[PDB]
This record gives structure tokens, C-alpha cells and sequence, in this order.
RNA sequence: UCCCCCGUGCCCAUAGCGGCGUGGAACCACCCGUUCCCAUUCCGAACACGGAAGUGAAACGCGCCAGCGCCGAUGGUACUGGGCGGGCGACCGCCUGGGAGAGUAGGUCGGUGCGGGGG
RNA sequence: UCAACGGAUAAAAGUUACCCCGGGGAUAACAGGCUGAUCUCCCCCGAGCGUCCACAGCGGCGGGGAGGUUUGGCACCUCGAUGUCGGCUCGUCGCAUCCUGGGGCUGAAGAAGGUCCCAAGGGUUGGGCUGUUCGCCCAUUAAAGCGGCACGCGAGCUGGG
RNA sequence: UCCUAAAAGGUAACGGAGGCGCCCAAAGGUCCCCUCAGGCGGGACGGAAAUCCGCCGGAGAGCGCAAGGGUAGAAGGGGGC
RNA sequence: UAGAGCACUGAUAGGGCUAGGGGGCCCACCAGCCUACCAAACCCUGUCAAACUCCGAAGGGUCCCAGGUGGAGCCUGGGAGUGAGGGCGCGAGCGAUAACGUCCGCGUCCGAGCGCGGGAACAACCGAGACCGCCAGCUAAGGCCCCCAAGUCUGGGCUAAGUGGUAAAGGAUGUGGCGCCGCGAAGACAGCCAGGAGGUUGGCUUAGAAGCAGCCAUCCUUUAAAGAGUGCGUAAUAGCUCACUGGUCGAGUGGCGCCGCGCCGAAAAUGAUCGGGGCUUAAGCCCAGCGCCGAAGCUGCGGGUCUGGGGGAUGACCCCA
């Protein structure tokens, strides 16, 4: 009876949480689409990846109609 | 119709139902209070009363207020009242649903059929002043299939109804019977 | 604020592991032990899981 | 009808939306125990209702059967049921109601809403409309 | 300090839909033309350039309206960490802390930051 | 298509009732157990049938349950062995009673019968066919009951299957 | 891929459902431009549905293929290099 | 996610509205009008969904800050065993809302606590974590009529079945308690005496259909009263009867709904039984309250050991946790 299937889970979601210090470039939230958006000093990859460019600390951001943005609010 | 009130704070309402105090809510644009009629009493009430007709409600400020009852929640499991609301009313317009009285047996009544009622009250912009007991309703010239909307109805002075001109307020329909069964469980 | 005494008299047997480490967190031995400490926020915290297993004073 | 396929069997806990109030109709039929009630036993108390009153008022049916009821052949693990061998059901939880009867006086609506309990796997009570509406 | 308009950001429908009224003096739109810069899978529709005359019609700014959309309590119940009791069960009840969705009362035709022209 | 996709060789299919060793009640077949869908019985409702008349007698559609004889589900003791159908001998227990005893109702004139209730005390035949159990049949009877006891009974027997 | 999976991640059964073993020199990079589906009305052949004009229409289209997440403030359609 | 919701995907009962279809009158020029039919879209009413969500908890997860010295935590390294698990509570799938069934998740106990008290007996249910000794003490669950420690304890109810001592729809003037309705001293309920009627024989079907098979249904008259009729009955009547009024009588009485305990439904195989005997204003059930018995739990006293600390220049050894 042909239903056995499914494919291994793939472990996603957000990786680190607001007010959480962060390295050089460590990934912050995996997507399945645009969950969420970039931000200051907070690019993106090809799978969506969310990664920090700079130091310091996260911080979200609802904005609507917009979207939920993330990015770290740096400092040195 | 007149009902005695009383004030309510932090008391548990379940400890309240436990004596036979039914707890409830008094409101307006204004006013909000918390209070609890006698549960006994206020069954005696609103089984007269309803959301049609308008009660004083009597706190032991010998404060007297022109209440309708806004709605009841009940306890899903073995039907019961277990908290109310009422809206004090004022002077000014005021929508709420309304009685009505179908008068007149109908064509189909006649030659055996039945009386939809799909409703029983209309919601309908109004005055303190105006509370018609009723709205009766010439439904006689009904056949088996036809329907009476709002567009016909006796809206007594100064009540506009606040739903729609297409709403349908009752019909005629076939009546169910064993022939049918033949023809149902065949096909 | 004031110390609190707090004495064991229900066994932790069989009772979740969470409450099983609050009461080593709030000193809690063995069985009808006493335990006199201070009232903090945190203090409190423990004691409330473990209630159905201690019986608190006030001094 | 067209949904897809069979479904998981889910529990019946607490009456919480199991339940109502009398919408149409001059009287009712409540469930006071949850069940899974099968097409077969609602169908069982309509035409029973009818046969009672022959050329009769109007009955309505508040629930409906939509969970499909699976079922082994008589085997053992391989797979699920084929199913739906009684084929399927309403959950039917305490408050409930079921069925609607108009157009016709107590006596009437009393014994035909009762004989119809008499199908039902619960039991069950007959309402007269108190009031009580919104 | 204030008011009008112009460009820009912010909260992201209580800002929106529709209805009604309103301003061209400055601003903005439309309007005149398409030589030139440039442009249409065809059309100066659009984008683009030169530029008075006309206009507030359209667009837009402002304001009033609730009919639609949007926001929406209170009380109360569902459910529920933690503690305890009951029925063979499908299940149900109590204590302690938490507590909605729906519906009701009611709210809304927005608010505000920077810069620039205009009295 | 190392696709048996972490891929044993470069390079491979059957059969054993002629069979054998190591292990397993970690796992089937028997039986017991748990369960009771299937099975057997009882019951609620009463459309309807029975001229009239829902229960003399009967009961659609659907509902609740008892029992643990069947079929089955699970895999719990038992694989350093718990012999398996049928017959024979000897039985013994249940009662949902086949007969005899007692009783209500009857669409009981009488005789005879229908059906329900009480009631194990004792009784419950001989042969043909088949390994049979089961069943059909012959001739009788008051009747030729059903079922439990490892589908009782192989340190009692048989050994047709 | 989705559900089961009990709002972190994970999580089983011969549990419920469906795909993959490719494809594209443009279906790729970038610069500029552009915004659907669908509903009503008007239109010669057409005709429920070609193409044309109007109005309404925030994403129900589209994104090579399953499904989900995302998405027109482009990831969608066109062009130049 | 539980919940809830119907705005997306689907499902859905009733009605409104309205394309297409069915069927009749009316047609051939194609058109129209009906429709106690089928039905898209749309609307209101009402609802369902693991793989639906406009919404959405308790809670969980992680970072920061603080408490927290614990047979805690972290790092390197030597040594392993284990990779059949089991039951219970809860949350799901499978299963048949079967199984001492199965498969995951969280917890837990047995495993290894078949050691100790309770549950008659019984790994995992309730109580409790056995270092040894004691003819000491308090208590836990449970229990206090005898076997068997300790109350035939106190107070207020209920139950008459041995219910308790462990079965369901469904049933019934078992008994107790609360509530609403109506009747009655201008005389109720019961019983009991009289009428209980007229067109009527209601109309329709049917062989027949006279309140009284089946179908449709709502008159008035004599009156203080008597249904176009309750049940029997005859082939069909009459009949008797309730309904119905008036008298006798003399005080209460009928019903609806909620709650507590009990009754029927209730049939098995070696001999019975709730562990037993026995128990009925209880030795049962519900509420309240004081006391006591009861473990290897805790306290008291003594000893052992190990760790930690303090005394010991001193070791030895001493005290304390
Ligand atoms: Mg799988
Ligand atoms: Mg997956
Ligand atoms: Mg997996
Ligand atoms: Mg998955
Ligand atoms: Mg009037
Ligand atoms: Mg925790
Ligand atoms: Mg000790
Ligand atoms: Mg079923
Ligand atoms: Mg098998
Ligand atoms: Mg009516
Ligand atoms: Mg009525
Ligand atoms: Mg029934
Ligand atoms: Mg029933
Ligand atoms: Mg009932
Ligand atoms: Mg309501
Ligand atoms: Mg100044
Ligand atoms: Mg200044
Ligand atoms: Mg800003
Ligand atoms: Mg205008
Ligand atoms: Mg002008
Ligand atoms: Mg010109
Ligand atoms: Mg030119
Ligand atoms: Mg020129
Ligand atoms: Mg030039
Ligand atoms: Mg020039
Ligand atoms: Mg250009
Ligand atoms: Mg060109
Ligand atoms: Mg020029
Ligand atoms: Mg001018
Ligand atoms: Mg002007
Ligand atoms: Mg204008
Ligand atoms: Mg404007
Ligand atoms: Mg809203
Ligand atoms: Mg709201
Ligand atoms: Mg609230
Ligand atoms: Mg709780
Ligand atoms: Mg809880
Ligand atoms: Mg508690
Ligand atoms: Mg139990
Ligand atoms: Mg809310
Ligand atoms: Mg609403
Ligand atoms: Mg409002
Ligand atoms: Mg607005
Ligand atoms: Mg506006
Ligand atoms: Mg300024
Ligand atoms: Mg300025
Ligand atoms: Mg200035
Ligand atoms: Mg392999
Ligand atoms: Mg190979
Ligand atoms: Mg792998
Ligand atoms: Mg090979
Ligand atoms: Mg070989
Ligand atoms: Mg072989
Ligand atoms: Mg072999
Ligand atoms: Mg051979
Ligand atoms: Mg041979
Ligand atoms: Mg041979
Ligand atoms: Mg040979
Ligand atoms: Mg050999
Ligand atoms: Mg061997
Ligand atoms: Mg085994
Ligand atoms: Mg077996
Ligand atoms: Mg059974
Ligand atoms: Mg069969
Ligand atoms: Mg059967
Ligand atoms: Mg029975
Ligand atoms: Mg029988
Ligand atoms: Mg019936
Ligand atoms: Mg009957
Ligand atoms: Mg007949
Ligand atoms: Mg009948
Ligand atoms: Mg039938
Ligand atoms: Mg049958
Ligand atoms: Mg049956
Ligand atoms: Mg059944
Ligand atoms: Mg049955
Ligand atoms: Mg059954
Ligand atoms: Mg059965
Ligand atoms: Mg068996
Ligand atoms: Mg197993
Ligand atoms: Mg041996
Ligand atoms: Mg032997
Ligand atoms: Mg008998
Ligand atoms: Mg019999
Ligand atoms: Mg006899
Ligand atoms: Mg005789
Ligand atoms: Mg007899
Ligand atoms: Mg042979
Ligand atoms: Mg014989
Ligand atoms: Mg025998
Ligand atoms: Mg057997
Ligand atoms: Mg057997
Ligand atoms: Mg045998
Ligand atoms: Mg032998
Ligand atoms: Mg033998
Ligand atoms: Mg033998
Ligand atoms: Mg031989
Ligand atoms: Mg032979
Ligand atoms: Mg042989
Ligand atoms: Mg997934
Ligand atoms: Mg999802
Ligand atoms: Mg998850
Ligand atoms: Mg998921
Ligand atoms: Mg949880
Ligand atoms: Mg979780
Ligand atoms: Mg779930
Ligand atoms: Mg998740
Ligand atoms: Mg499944
Ligand atoms: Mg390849
Ligand atoms: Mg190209
Ligand atoms: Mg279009
Ligand atoms: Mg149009
Ligand atoms: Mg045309
Ligand atoms: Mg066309
Ligand atoms: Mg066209
Ligand atoms: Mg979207
Ligand atoms: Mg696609
Ligand atoms: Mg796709
Ligand atoms: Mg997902
Ligand atoms: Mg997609
Ligand atoms: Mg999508
Ligand atoms: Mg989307
Ligand atoms: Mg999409
Ligand atoms: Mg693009
Ligand atoms: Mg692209
Ligand atoms: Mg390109
Ligand atoms: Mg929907
Ligand atoms: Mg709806
Ligand atoms: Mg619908
Ligand atoms: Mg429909
Ligand atoms: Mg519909
Ligand atoms: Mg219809
Ligand atoms: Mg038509
Ligand atoms: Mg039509
Ligand atoms: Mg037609
Ligand atoms: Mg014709
Ligand atoms: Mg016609
Ligand atoms: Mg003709
Ligand atoms: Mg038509
Ligand atoms: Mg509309
Ligand atoms: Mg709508
Ligand atoms: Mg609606
Ligand atoms: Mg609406
Ligand atoms: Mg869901
Ligand atoms: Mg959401
Ligand atoms: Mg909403
Ligand atoms: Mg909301
Ligand atoms: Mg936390
Ligand atoms: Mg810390
Ligand atoms: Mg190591
Ligand atoms: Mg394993
Ligand atoms: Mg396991
Ligand atoms: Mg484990
Ligand atoms: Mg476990
Ligand atoms: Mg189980
Ligand atoms: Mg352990
Ligand atoms: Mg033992
Ligand atoms: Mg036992
Ligand atoms: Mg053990
Ligand atoms: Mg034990
Ligand atoms: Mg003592
Ligand atoms: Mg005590
Ligand atoms: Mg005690
Ligand atoms: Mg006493
Ligand atoms: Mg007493
Ligand atoms: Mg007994
Ligand atoms: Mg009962
Ligand atoms: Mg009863
Ligand atoms: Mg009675
Ligand atoms: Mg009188
Ligand atoms: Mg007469
Ligand atoms: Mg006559
Ligand atoms: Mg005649
Ligand atoms: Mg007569
Ligand atoms: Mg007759
Ligand atoms: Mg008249
Ligand atoms: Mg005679
Ligand atoms: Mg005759
Ligand atoms: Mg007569
Ligand atoms: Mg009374
Ligand atoms: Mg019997
Ligand atoms: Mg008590
Ligand atoms: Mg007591
Ligand atoms: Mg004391
Ligand atoms: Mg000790
Ligand atoms: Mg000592
Ligand atoms: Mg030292
Ligand atoms: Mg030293
Ligand atoms: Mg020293
Ligand atoms: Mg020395
Ligand atoms: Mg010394
Ligand atoms: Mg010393």
C-alpha cells in the first residue's frame, strides 16, 4: 500500500533570538520563502538565509503590511 | 417588565451560580456595570421579557433603568443561562430586533403544507419611545412555494428597519410524507 | 521581607524530575526536614512547584 | 459529495461546540452523550418521524454525516482500512441538536422526536424553544 | 510661534472604498507644440524636450459623511501549566495561576518627523 | 537503475517429504489467556402483517447487551516436547429445557397444537452411508436437547483420517 | 513535498496523500520598461474561451515540472547589451 | 497546537434569489407563460474539516541578568556495560472510541527497589527510598465489629436492595428532598346516584364504513350538561363507557420539571462466599468534627563506615555535619 514516503526533515526557523550577541556573518534564521527580510547589516542567500554582516546584537522588527524584518544593531 | 438588580465585584461567578445568582453585565455608550440578577427571578422575566421587550432594572440605589436585554450566553451541555448583558437605552434610535405576527393561514396552510417563519423578529432602527409589542403580517395570500421578504411589512411610525429590503421573512413549503418515501429510497 | 520555613512531608517519589531537582535547590534533603531561608522571588519560585509536598512557615 | 479519501479518528473530548439551540422549527431533539452517529441511524429516525405523521410538517436535520468510517475485512495489519463500511458519520457531542420538527402540535412532536430517540445510540431530550436566541 | 501648498520618511486601514463640497495668487496637474535631446513591438497614450495661451474638467491637496471595509472593550464562558477526586468506559468534576475566538458596547473617514516655497 | 541507492566479488539461480547442527516460546501451527469484530442467545423502539386489532402469533429502519460453543485478532506461560480428528470406555457439570412434572396467555369448544414463565430429578433407542465431526436417510420413541470440562478422556484403548 | 508531529528542533507504524533520477545559451548576469487572474459592457469573422476598447478588479494569475513557503514596493511579462 | 473561526481550499442542511436542465398549456417564424421538479453562481439561516485558517491561548524553546556549592556543571584522558524493554497517567496514529494489542511523544515506577506498610493474595495502583542495633517514640497510605492494632466515637441526613459486595439501552403510583403550574370551604381529587341528547346516520370512499377501517375536516340547538368524538363491541347497530353537568360528601388535591439513594432489565459449566464470620437509626452511603492504631518514612539512644570541616608541630587520634 504505496504511501511509506517522505523526505528527512530539514530543521529551520529562526537560529538566533532578538537581544542575542552575534560573530561576524553567523546565520540568524533559516526560511522556507520571506518569512522575513533583511536589514541593517543583514543580508540574504539563495535558500533565504538570513546571516549577520557585523557584530552586535539582533533585534526584529514588525512593519505590517511590509514585513518582519531582522537585522543587528551593531557596536564597538 | 421590571426586575431587582444587584452590584457584583470580585466575587467568583461559578460561586454565585452555586447560590442561584445568575451574574451579567449593564451597558451603554456610557455606563458599564458589574451586576447579577436572581436566577429564578430572572428566568420568570425574560421568559416573558426577551430581547423584545424592555425591562427596568431596580438597584438598591433606587436607581430604576430602561435595560434590553443584549444577549445570554449559555452552557453548552443540558441548555442553561450562564451570564447576561443589558444595554441601557436613552432616547435616541436605537436598532433592535423586533416580535412578529403572522396572521392569516395561508393557501398552503389551507390545502396542507406549512408555514415557514424564517423569522420571528426584525432588526430594526427605533426610538425609546417606539417598542410595537408586535408587527403583524397579512401573510394569507401565501401558496405552497411563494415567500414574504421585508419589502412587505406594516412598519408601524418612526420604526425603519435596519436590515435588508430583500431579507425574506417567512415562506410556505411542502410537507414531508410517506408517499414521498417510495420515490426517495428508490432513486 | 521574612524567612521562610519550609518542611518536607510528602515523598518526591514518583513526582516529576523537575520538582525531584527543586527541592535540592531549596535545600531539601530528606523527609520532615526543616529549611528556614530567605523570601526572594526566586526562593519562592521553587517552594511553589514542590507545594504539594512541603508545608511553609513564616518567621 | 467529494472531500478526499479517509480520515484520522480524533477524539470526542468536553461538548464544547458540541452543541446549539433550536434554529427552526417548533421543537428539538439534543444529544446528552457524545457518538459518532452513522447515516444509516440518522436516516433511521427521519423516516420514522415521517411515518408517524404521514403527510406531515416539515423535519429539519441539523447535523451531517461528513467522516468517513473505516474498517477491516476481517485480517489483520497491512495498510488501513478500506473503510467506510458503515460509511459515515457526524460527531455528535453532548448539547448538540439534530433534528427540527414543524408544523405540528406537542403530542406529535413529543412521541415522533421520542420514537426517533429510540434510533439514536444516545440518550437524549426534547426541547419546546424556551426563548433563548441572540 | 501660526497657516497654505511642495518634496521626503515614519506608525502601516481608526489611514481604505464610495458620497458631497472645495482651491489655481504661489505650488501641482492638465494644456500648446514635437524643431532639437529622446521615445512607441503602432500611437509624443507613455517616457522625453521646448513652451505662452487656456483650465481646476481629470489627477491631486483639503474637508464633511459611516453605507461597505478596517479597528473593537467589558463581563462571561472554552481551553489550559501546576495540584486533587470520579465513571467499565466514551468521559466528567474541584483547587491554584494563566485565559481566548466569536458576538456585544463602542471607535474610524487618520497621526506624525524632517526639509523647501508661499502670507 | 553499485536503484537492496553508506555501494560485500571483477564475476552467481532453484530444490529437499532423504535431510542434518546450533538456537528461539525473542516467532507460526495445538491448547490456555486477553479481546469478542464473527458466532450463539436475549433485549429497547415499534413502520407494518395478522378481516377489526402494533406482542394470540409476528416485526422493516435503527439501537443496547449477555455468553465465551465457532471463525478471527494479539503473541503472554509452554519449542532441554503441553501428542493432534474421529470412534471406544468411563463419565461429570451448565441450563439458554428435547421428554416427563407445574403454570399465564391463545386467533384454547373438545382432542391436538402455538407461545412465554417455573422447573435438572431422572430419562434422552437401533441401523444404512462416510475416517469422519456434521449431515441425509430407514424403523421406532415420552423424547430421540444443546453445551462446559486442554472442542473432557491415547502413563486407558483404537489408529480409519 | 504535506500531514500525522502534541505552536522551538526532533520524533514511529506494511499511518494518510503526491512527486524526483530532469530541464533552460536562454528558462542565465545586468540596465531600462512593464503588471495578472478573473467579472460586467461594447465589438466584423470568432465565439463559453482567439484579437480589440471601456470600466471594476491586491493578488484567487504567473513563477519549466509535485507540493509547500514566498511573492506584482517582483521572484512575474518585454527589450538592449 | 487546545480552543474557536469560515476570510482562503473543500464539505454542508433549509430558505431567498437566479443561469442551465426536466415536464405540461401554447407553437411553429422563433417566442412566451406556468412549474407543491434538478440545479451552477450569488445572498441570509445553520454547520463540518489531520493534510482548511481572518484568529489564537495555557505552555514550550533560546539569549541576558540574578538565586542556586550540588555524588551539580565544563575540559582532556583510562575503563565499561547497553543497543529485546515493561506497566501506569496524559497527548495522537494504527485497531473496532477491542486486546495484559500495537507505534511515537512527555512523564513516571518495575527493570536494578519480587526490600518495608496499604490494596485479601499480586514487578510497576496509593504510602515510602532498608548502613547496623533497641521488648522507645510521631506519623504516611490505609484503617479502628470479631479473625486483626486501634471508636460498636459524636452530630445531621439517605438507603430496605444484602443495594453496599462492583453491566447497558430502555423501563416503573420504590422512597426521600427542592421547584413551577393549575383545582378547592362560592365545596375540589376519589368513589358514588341521574342525563350523557337533537339535524348527525358529519362530508368522502368502501360490498359495508351509523362518534367509532382508511381520507377531509373546526356547526348550532334543549341545557347547569353531553366532544362533528375515548375505548370496547356488531356484518353494519344498539349497547356499556370516559368526555360532560348537577347532587351526596367533607378536606385537601392533580400535574410538570431538577436532585439524592434504591427497583427491573440480570442466563454457564468442580462448591459456595463481599478475604471470612457477620453487619440494617449499620459494620452501608453522603456531610461534619474530635481521638486512636498503623512502614525498614521521621524523632530518641548506641555503633560502623566514608566524605567535608574544625583540634591535633605532633601522627595517632579527637569533636562536629
Ligand atoms: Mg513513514
Ligand atoms: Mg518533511
Ligand atoms: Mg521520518
Ligand atoms: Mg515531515
Ligand atoms: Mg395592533
Ligand atoms: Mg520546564
Ligand atoms: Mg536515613
Ligand atoms: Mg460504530
Ligand atoms: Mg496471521
Ligand atoms: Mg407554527
Ligand atoms: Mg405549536
Ligand atoms: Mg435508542
Ligand atoms: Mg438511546
Ligand atoms: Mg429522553
Ligand atoms: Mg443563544
Ligand atoms: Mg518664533
Ligand atoms: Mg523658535
Ligand atoms: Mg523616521
Ligand atoms: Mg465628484
Ligand atoms: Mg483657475
Ligand atoms: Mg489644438
Ligand atoms: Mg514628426
Ligand atoms: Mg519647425
Ligand atoms: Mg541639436
Ligand atoms: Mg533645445
Ligand atoms: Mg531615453
Ligand atoms: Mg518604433
Ligand atoms: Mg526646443
Ligand atoms: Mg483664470
Ligand atoms: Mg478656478
Ligand atoms: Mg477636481
Ligand atoms: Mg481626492
Ligand atoms: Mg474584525
Ligand atoms: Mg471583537
Ligand atoms: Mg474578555
Ligand atoms: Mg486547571
Ligand atoms: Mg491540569
Ligand atoms: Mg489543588
Ligand atoms: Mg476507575
Ligand atoms: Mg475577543
Ligand atoms: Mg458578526
Ligand atoms: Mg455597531
Ligand atoms: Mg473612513
Ligand atoms: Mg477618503
Ligand atoms: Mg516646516
Ligand atoms: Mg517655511
Ligand atoms: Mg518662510
Ligand atoms: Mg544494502
Ligand atoms: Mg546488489
Ligand atoms: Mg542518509
Ligand atoms: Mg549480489
Ligand atoms: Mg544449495
Ligand atoms: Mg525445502
Ligand atoms: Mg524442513
Ligand atoms: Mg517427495
Ligand atoms: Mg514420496
Ligand atoms: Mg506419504
Ligand atoms: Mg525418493
Ligand atoms: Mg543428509
Ligand atoms: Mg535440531
Ligand atoms: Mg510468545
Ligand atoms: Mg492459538
Ligand atoms: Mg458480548
Ligand atoms: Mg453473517
Ligand atoms: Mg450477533
Ligand atoms: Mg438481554
Ligand atoms: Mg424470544
Ligand atoms: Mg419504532
Ligand atoms: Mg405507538
Ligand atoms: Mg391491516
Ligand atoms: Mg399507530
Ligand atoms: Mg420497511
Ligand atoms: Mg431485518
Ligand atoms: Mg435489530
Ligand atoms: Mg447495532
Ligand atoms: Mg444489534
Ligand atoms: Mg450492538
Ligand atoms: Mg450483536
Ligand atoms: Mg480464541
Ligand atoms: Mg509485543
Ligand atoms: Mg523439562
Ligand atoms: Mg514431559
Ligand atoms: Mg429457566
Ligand atoms: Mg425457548
Ligand atoms: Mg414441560
Ligand atoms: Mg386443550
Ligand atoms: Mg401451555
Ligand atoms: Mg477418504
Ligand atoms: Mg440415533
Ligand atoms: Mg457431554
Ligand atoms: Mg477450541
Ligand atoms: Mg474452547
Ligand atoms: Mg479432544
Ligand atoms: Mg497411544
Ligand atoms: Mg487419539
Ligand atoms: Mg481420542
Ligand atoms: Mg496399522
Ligand atoms: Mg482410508
Ligand atoms: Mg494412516
Ligand atoms: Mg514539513
Ligand atoms: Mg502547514
Ligand atoms: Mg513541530
Ligand atoms: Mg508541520
Ligand atoms: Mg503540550
Ligand atoms: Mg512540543
Ligand atoms: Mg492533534
Ligand atoms: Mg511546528
Ligand atoms: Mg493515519
Ligand atoms: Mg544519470
Ligand atoms: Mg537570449
Ligand atoms: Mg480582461
Ligand atoms: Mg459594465
Ligand atoms: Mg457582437
Ligand atoms: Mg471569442
Ligand atoms: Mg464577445
Ligand atoms: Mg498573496
Ligand atoms: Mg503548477
Ligand atoms: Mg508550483
Ligand atoms: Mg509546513
Ligand atoms: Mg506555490
Ligand atoms: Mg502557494
Ligand atoms: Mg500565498
Ligand atoms: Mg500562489
Ligand atoms: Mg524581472
Ligand atoms: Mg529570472
Ligand atoms: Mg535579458
Ligand atoms: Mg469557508
Ligand atoms: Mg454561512
Ligand atoms: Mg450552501
Ligand atoms: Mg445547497
Ligand atoms: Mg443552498
Ligand atoms: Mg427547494
Ligand atoms: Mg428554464
Ligand atoms: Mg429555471
Ligand atoms: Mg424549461
Ligand atoms: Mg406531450
Ligand atoms: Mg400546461
Ligand atoms: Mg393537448
Ligand atoms: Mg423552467
Ligand atoms: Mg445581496
Ligand atoms: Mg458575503
Ligand atoms: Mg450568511
Ligand atoms: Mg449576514
Ligand atoms: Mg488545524
Ligand atoms: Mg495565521
Ligand atoms: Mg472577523
Ligand atoms: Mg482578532
Ligand atoms: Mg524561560
Ligand atoms: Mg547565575
Ligand atoms: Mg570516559
Ligand atoms: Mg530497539
Ligand atoms: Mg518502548
Ligand atoms: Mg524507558
Ligand atoms: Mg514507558
Ligand atoms: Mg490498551
Ligand atoms: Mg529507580
Ligand atoms: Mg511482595
Ligand atoms: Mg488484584
Ligand atoms: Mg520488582
Ligand atoms: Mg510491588
Ligand atoms: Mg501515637
Ligand atoms: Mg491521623
Ligand atoms: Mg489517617
Ligand atoms: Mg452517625
Ligand atoms: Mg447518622
Ligand atoms: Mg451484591
Ligand atoms: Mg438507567
Ligand atoms: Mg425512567
Ligand atoms: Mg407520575
Ligand atoms: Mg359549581
Ligand atoms: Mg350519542
Ligand atoms: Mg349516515
Ligand atoms: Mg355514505
Ligand atoms: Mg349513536
Ligand atoms: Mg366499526
Ligand atoms: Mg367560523
Ligand atoms: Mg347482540
Ligand atoms: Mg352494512
Ligand atoms: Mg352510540
Ligand atoms: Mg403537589
Ligand atoms: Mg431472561
Ligand atoms: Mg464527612
Ligand atoms: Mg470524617
Ligand atoms: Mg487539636
Ligand atoms: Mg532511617
Ligand atoms: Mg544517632
Ligand atoms: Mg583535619
Ligand atoms: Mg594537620
Ligand atoms: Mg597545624
Ligand atoms: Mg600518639
Ligand atoms: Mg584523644
Ligand atoms: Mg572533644
Amino acid at each position: 500500500t504505496k504511501n511509506g514516503r517522505d523526505s528527512q526533515a530539514k530543521r529551520l526557523g529562526v537560529k538566533r533570538y532578538e537581544g542575542q550577541v552575534v560573530r561576524a556573518g553567523n546565520i540568524l534564521v533559516r526560511q522556507r520563502g520571506t518569512r522575513f527580510k533583511p536589514g541593517k547589516n543583514v543580508g540574504m542567500g539563495r535558500d533565504f538565509t538570513l546571516f549577520a554582516l557585523v557584530d552586535g546584537v539582533v533585534e526584529f522588527q514588525d512593519r505590517g503590511r511590509l514585513g518582519r524584518y531582522v537585522h543587528v544593531r551593531p557596536l564597538a | 417588565y421590571r426586575l431587582k438588580a444587584y452590584y457584583r465585584e470580585g466575587e467568583k461567578p461559578s460561586a454565585l451560580r452555586r447560590a442561584g445568582k445568575l451574574p451579567g453585565v449593564m451597558y451603554n455608550r456610557h455606563l458599564n456595570r458589574k451586576v447579577y440578577v436572581d436566577l429564578v427571578e430572572f428566568d420568570k422575566v425574560f421568559r416573558q421579557a426577551s430581547i423584545h421587550h424592555v425591562i427596568v432594572l431596580e438597584l438598591p440605589d433606587g436607581q430604576s433603568l430602561p435595560t434590553l436585554v443584549r444577549q445570554v450566553n449559555l452552557d453548552k451541555r443540558r441548555r442553561r443561562p450562564e451570564h447576561v448583558d443589558f444595554f441601557v437605552l436613552s432616547d435616541e434610535p436605537v436598532e433592535m430586533y423586533v416580535p412578529l405576527r403572522f396572521v392569516g393561514t395561508p393557501a398552503g396552510v389551507r390545502a396542507g403544507g406549512v408555514l415557514q417563519e424564517i423569522h420571528r423578529d426584525i432588526l430594526v432602527k427605533v426610538s425609546p419611545r417606539n417598542i410595537p409589542e408586535f408587527i403583524e403580517v397579512d401573510v394569507s395570500g401565501l401558496e405552497i412555494g411563494d415567500s414574504l421578504h421585508a419589502s412587505d411589512l406594516k412598519l408601524p411610525p418612526g420604526v425603519e428597519l435596519a436590515v435588508s429590503p430583500e431579507e425574506t421573512i417567512a415562506a410556505v413549503v411542502p410537507p414531508e410524507d410517506v408517499e414521498k418515501l417510495a420515490e426517495e429510497a428508490a432513486a | 521581607m521574612p524567612r521562610l520555613k519550609v518542611k518536607l512531608v510528602k515523598s518526591p517519589i514518583g513526582y516529576p524530575k523537575d520538582q525531584k531537582a527543586a527541592l535540592k535547590a531549596l535545600g531539601l534533603r530528606r523527609l520532615q526536614q526543616e529549611r528556614v531561608l530567605e523570601d526572594t522571588p526566586a526562593i519562592r519560585g521553587n517552594v511553589e512547584k514542590v507545594a504539594h509536598l512541603v508545608r511553609v512557615e513564616v518567621v | 459529495r467529494m472531500k478526499y479519501r479517509k480520515q484520522q479518528r480524533g477524539r470526542l473530548k468536553g461538548a464544547t461546540k458540541g452543541g446549539d439551540y433550536v434554529a427552526f422549527g417548533d421543537f428539538g431533539l439534543v444529544a446528552l452523550e457524545p457518538a459518532w452517529i452513522t447515516a444509516q441511524q440518522i436516516e433511521a429516525a427521519r423516516v420514522a418521524m415521517v411515518r408517524h405523521f404521514r403527510r406531515g410538517g416539515k423535519i429539519f436535520i441539523r447535523i451531517f454525516p461528513d467522516k468517513p468510517y473505516t474498517k477491516k475485512p476481517l485480517e489483520v495489519r497491512m495498510g488501513k482500512g478500506k473503510g467506510n463500511v458503515e460509511g459515515y458519520v457526524a460527531v455528535v457531542k453532548p448539547g448538540r441538536v439534530m433534528f427540527e420538527v414543524a408544523g405540528v402540535t406537542e403530542e406529535q412532536a413529543m412521541e415522533a422526536l421520542r420514537i426517533a430517540g429510540h434510533k439514536l445510540p444516545i440518550k437524549t431530550k426534547i426541547v419546546r424553544r424556551d426563548a433563548y436566541d441572540e
